[PDB]
């Protein structure tokens, strides 16, 4: 019971913490496997702003040339 | 039928011409397929790094 205070966290702890731990870890795993799911979709099709490679012009010329 | 210009033309403007209208389409044939949507709103940090640790 001594031991149990000032040296000891208890049961009720790292049953309440570490489901906490597993809970970020859920968020870390899921969100990294659709991360990898995305990826395969972004790369494969030029649909979202991921992996997108660069064009040769937005706006260049308009006006009216000498042209025939 | 005498009539000197000592200046030239400085590009004249043809307000009586109608004839056919100037929006037809010159060349265009496909209206090209829709951008990728622009992602608006602000960024929040969620997961805060998605590398091996931390």
């Amino acid at each position: 019971r001594w031991i149990a205070r000032t040296f000891f966290d208890g049961p009720e702890k790292n049953y309440e913490r570490t489901m906490a731990i597993l809970q970020i870890e859920a968020e870390k795993a899921e969100l990294r496997l659709k991360e990898l799911e995305v990826r395969r979709l972004m790369r494969a099709r030029g649909d979202g702003p991921w992996f997108h490679y660069p064009t040769i012009d937005k706006e260049l010329i308009d006006h009216s040339p000498k042209a025939t | 039928g005498w009539v000197r210009p000592d200046l030239g033309d400085l590009s004249k403007v043809t307000k009586v011409k109608t004839d056919r209208p100037l929006p037809e389409n010159p060349y265009h044939s496909r209206a090209r397929p829709e951008p990728n949507p622009e992602v608006e709103g602000d960024l929040k940090p969620a997961r805060h790094g998605s590398r091996l640790f931390f």
